RNA sequence: UCCGACUUUGUGAA
RNA sequence: CGAGGCGCCUCAACGAGUCGGGUUGUUUGGGAAUGCAGCCCAAAUCGGGCGGUAGACUCCGUCCAAGGCUAAAU
RNA sequence: GCGACCCCAGGUCAGGCGGGACUACCCGCUGAGUUUAAGCAUAUAAAUAAGCGGAGGAGAAGAAACUUACAAGGAUUCCCCUAGUAACGGCGAGCGAACCGGGAGCAGCCCAGCUUGAGAAUCGGGCGGCUGUGCCGUCCGAAUUGUAGUCUGGAGAGGCGU
């Protein structure tokens, strides 16, 4: 949303072109929880469970070794990004249950 | 609509629920040879969108393949070479385990035509697909404007020349731009383009 | 043409002109650059120091295009003023962005005219020849 | 048997002119047909042209 | 080797002479493609030979930053603002590209400029012979309705050469062009430093 | 060929 | 002789033992790992895959895999 | 005992499909060594020869989980250039692409998922008729563990008007 300084060194360094704002597209609603999808989901949850990672995951988080249930995630899940979210997942399932 | 449902319990196959009937499920195909017609397909979901139809001229089969590796199957072991190709246990086959099984239904049913497969059980020495094919000879199917192509003569045993999904995933195909470019239109092909020493005739 | 060639000129003579004594052999000191630390030491050393040895940092999917950087030098910037351009100067303004180029160099002699230079780069030497004629610069992008 | 360097196709059969050189020669040619010395010396009969 | 001759690279050591290409049949390639030029255009007569008609887009890297040049089709949102369906514009000779988008409002006003062009220039035949459709043109306007060959719209590339004459100011002068290119330089080195330094 | 880990591999008692 | 287009305004579903990670082998120009394969682990939906040096954090650019067909230039 | 289904068995049952051949080109697997390194083991020969399969008049690929870093481009294929370059390599011998740019030629589509329930609206076969590569009628069957139609992210559904 920003033009930049006609310089061609610097911080914007660049030819000057008056931009405009982007239309919205389709695909820029990917990976959205609509509605239904999310309902199947929680459904199906309910009636398998819980992997056994994911309750190894659970009880670490229950005594507070948040540390450890990060270092678990990652060892199953493998990368770093997926363990931070496997890890919030878990701990909103036991938020959820707090009540 | 049911299939979200299906669908997304066969996402948690580390459930007691999945596991007890896959459990039961994996027994029973131990006791079956190892080319299966099926009445109708385990995973319809997954069917669906893999492509089949509850039509005249689908048909299913179970596919049993062994796991592992590919030991090099020369009269003792012995290789008789340099160092670099004496190697004999841990070597790999360059096809999926999903190709190998729709190749010896293609082999076992040459007036069918594979479309392709999809992964059902294992246990530690056999995996389980199931495979869907087409009587292209059937009306129903020569009548069909969708799968109508199958019945084209350039579509014979594509599982042979890896065309089907399997065969693009091991292919190299299952990628774009650089890191997948050298397999475009076949590796094969990019080599020969790159080896080609071009004399024009004006040089 | 097989006509000119000394083979031709060599009919009737034993050798070829290879020698009784040291023939023509295959590959006698190898094939290609073999040897070139052992037996063609020497000549490696001699006409090629440098060869061997690893200096400097790699640099993984180097597009050339990164570095595009075409220059021109003062000496040739009143080449691209036309003639009645000339005349009617004020000073010609010339974006040498329109000929190719993108860094002004300060080898050579401007005229005692001024002139104005357009250009995205430019150096201080070139810069100051510009200004010591009168001329003033112009940084695009 | 075979022969000794047997004839391949991808022999050099095309040659390449420049385009100016070529553009010469063919303005060289032209004046030397205007000149009936020239003319002669190739054989041509050309006694009875006006 | 022997000489100071230049260090021999010859990739020759497998099998080349089993993969030389030569160029013998390179007249004929020339006069079976100027063939199906013909056939292609007896095929659509009053059509265009060049094809469907292509945007103006800045050929993308630094080095041809400033270079203009076809693309492949006009946007979805240059179609909109010229007043052309999507579904029709391949039908009546217009190209589609649903990938590119519009960033800057020159580069998009120009290509909306360039469909009106067309579209002034185009004659539509009806799909019939009732003129129903609302689209099609007059039967004057068909009666003289001929083939044109070679690019209809040509594209501009590079920016035209022009010197003009200015007074050079006391501003123009002193501005120290090489100074500010320098400073610019370390504005964007020291730009880390600075925000470390102002986030403690 | 021996040897260890994982997989095949489940259930309940102290 | 109804449907589509266009102007305006609340839902919007998109492919799983698959992706991805580890390791082993092979292959590549791809180098803390280019593709592929076996085995182990094993996903997500304010998400996922890339930005040619492994890592964490903050921004930015860019795409949407795991179903299928497709002339021409060769 | 009469029944409904599931799984399976046997048929010279009615109608159909497959196997082999060819090698120039094309698709898949499998896979050396001679050779070079003036020795040789990694490397090279070569992801080649041989070996086992699969097609067509072309094949394969193909419509971005692509590039880039630009004022950004926009499916596949082929040519030129990139370029003997980045990289790789007892960093030895050697090896070695891609992006941009210019050409040839250009074209984008079909599904699954929620989406008949005021009516499986879909399909095949037997028989009969005809205007006959098909259409209609009737009777059986397939199919609800889903045929048809709508929809495919560039969207789309729904609502309101040309
Ligand atoms: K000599
Ligand atoms: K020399
Ligand atoms: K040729
Ligand atoms: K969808
Ligand atoms: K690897
Ligand atoms: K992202
Ligand atoms: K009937
Ligand atoms: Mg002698
Ligand atoms: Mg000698
Ligand atoms: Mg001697
Ligand atoms: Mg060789
Ligand atoms: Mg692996
Ligand atoms: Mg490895
Ligand atoms: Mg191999
Ligand atoms: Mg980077
Ligand atoms: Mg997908
Ligand atoms: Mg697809
Ligand atoms: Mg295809
Ligand atoms: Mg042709
Ligand atoms: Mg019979
Ligand atoms: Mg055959
Ligand atoms: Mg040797
Ligand atoms: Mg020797
Ligand atoms: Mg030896
Ligand atoms: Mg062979
Ligand atoms: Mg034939
Ligand atoms: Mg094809
Ligand atoms: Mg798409
Ligand atoms: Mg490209
Ligand atoms: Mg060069
Ligand atoms: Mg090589
Ligand atoms: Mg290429
Ligand atoms: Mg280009
Ligand atoms: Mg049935
Ligand atoms: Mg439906
Ligand atoms: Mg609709
Ligand atoms: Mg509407």
């Amino acid at each position: 949303s920003q033009p930049k300084s006609g310089l061609f060194v610097g911080i914007n360094k660049g030819h000057v072109v008056t931009k405009r704002e982007l239309p919205p597209r389709p695909s820029d609603r990917k990976g959205k929880g609509t509605k239904r999808v999310h309902f199947v989901r929680n459904l199906i949850r309910e009636v398998a469970g819980f992997a056994p990672y994911e309750k190894r995951i659970t009880e670490l988080l229950k005594v507070g070794k948040d540390k450890r249930a990060l270092k678990v995630a990652k060892r199953k899940l493998g990368t770093h990004k997926r363990a931070k979210k496997k890890r919030e997942e878990m701990s909103s399932v036991l938020r959820k249950m707090r009540s | 609509g049911a299939y979200k449902f299906v669908s997304e319990l066969w996402r948690r196959k580390q459930s007691d629920v999945m596991r007890f009937v896959q459990r039961v499920r994996c027994w029973e195909y131990r006791q079956q040879p190892a080319i299966v017609r099926i009445t109708r397909p385990t995973r319809p979901d997954r069917a669906r969108r893999l492509g089949f139809k509850a039509k005249q001229g689908y048909v299913v089969y179970r596919i049993r393949v062994r796991r592992g590796g590919r030991k090099r199957p020369v009269p003792k072991g012995i290789v008789y070479g340099k160092p670099k190709h004496q190697g004999i246990t841990q070597l790999k086959f360059q096809r999926n385990k999903r190709s190998v099984a729709e190749e010896r239904a293609g082999r076992r049913l040459g007036g069918l035509r594979v479309l392709n497969s999809y992964w059902v059980n294992e246990d530690s020495t056999y995996k389980y697909f199931e495979v869907i094919l087409v009587d292209v000879a059937h009306s129903a199917v020569r009548n069909d404007p969708r799968i109508n192509w199958l019945c084209k003569p350039v579509h014979k045993h594509r599982e042979l020349r890896g065309l089907t999904s399997a065969g693009k995933k091991f292919r190299g195909l299952r990628g774009k731009g650089h890191r997948h470019h050298k397999n475009r239109p076949s590796r094969r092909a990019t080599w020969k383009r790159n080896q080609t020493v071009s004399l024009r005739r004006y040089r | 043409t097989t006509r000119f060639k000394k083979n031709r000129k060599k009919r009737g003579h034993v050798s070829a002109g290879h020698g009784r004594v040291g023939k023509h052999r295959k590959h006698p000191g190898g094939r290609g650059n073999a040897g070139g630390m052992h037996h063609h030491r020497i000549l490696f050393d001699k006409y090629h120091p440098g060869y061997f040895g690893k200096v400097g940092m790699r640099y993984f999917h180097k597009l050339s295009n990164r570095f595009y950087t075409p220059t021109v030098n003062v000496e040739r910037l009143w080449s691209m003023v036309p003639s009645e351009k000339a005349a009617e100067a004020k000073a010609p303004v010339v974006d040498v962005s329109q000929f190719g180029y993108f860094k002004v160099l300060g080898k050579g002699m401007l005229p005692e005219k001024p002139i104005v230079v357009k250009a995205k780069l430019i150096s201080k030497i070139a810069e100051k020849k510009i200004k010591a004629a009168g001329g003033a610069v112009v940084l695009v992008a | 048997g075979r022969m000794f360097a047997p004839t391949k196709t991808w022999r050099k059969w095309h040659r390449r002119v420049n385009v100016h050189l070529r553009r010469v020669a063919v303005a060289s040619a032209l004046a030397a047909t205007s000149v009936p010395s020239l003319v002669l010396a190739r054989g041509h009969r050309i006694e009875t042209v006006p | 080797v022997k000489h100071n001759n230049v260090i021999p690279n010859g990739h020759f050591k497998k099998h080349w002479q089993n993969y030389v290409k030569t160029w013998f049949n390179q007249p004929a390639r020339k006069q079976r493609r100027r063939i199906a030029r013909q056939k292609n255009a007896v095929k659509i007569f009053p059509r265009p030979t060049s094809g469907p008609l292509r945007p103006i887009v800045q050929c993308q890297t630094r080095k041809y930053n400033m270079k203009a040049r076809a693309g492949r089709g006009f946007t979805l949102e240059e179609l909109k603002s010229a007043g052309i369906p999507k579904k029709l514009a391949p039908t009546i000779g217009i190209s589609v590209d649903h990938r590119r988008k519009n960033r800057s409002l020159e580069g998009m006003q120009s290509n909306i400029q360039r469909l009106k062009t067309y579209k002034a220039k185009l004659v539509i035949f009806p799909r019939r012979a009732r003129k129903v459709k609302a689209g099609d043109s007059t039967p004057e306007e068909l009666a003289n309705a001929t083939q044109v060959q070679g690019d209809y719209m040509p594209i501009a590339r590079g920016e035209k050469r022009s010197v003009e004459v200015v007074k050079v100011t006391e501003e123009m002068k002193e501005f120290k062009a090489y100074g500010k290119l320098r400073v610019e330089r370390m504005n964007q080195r020291q730009l880390g430093a600075r925000q470390k330094k102002a986030a403690e």
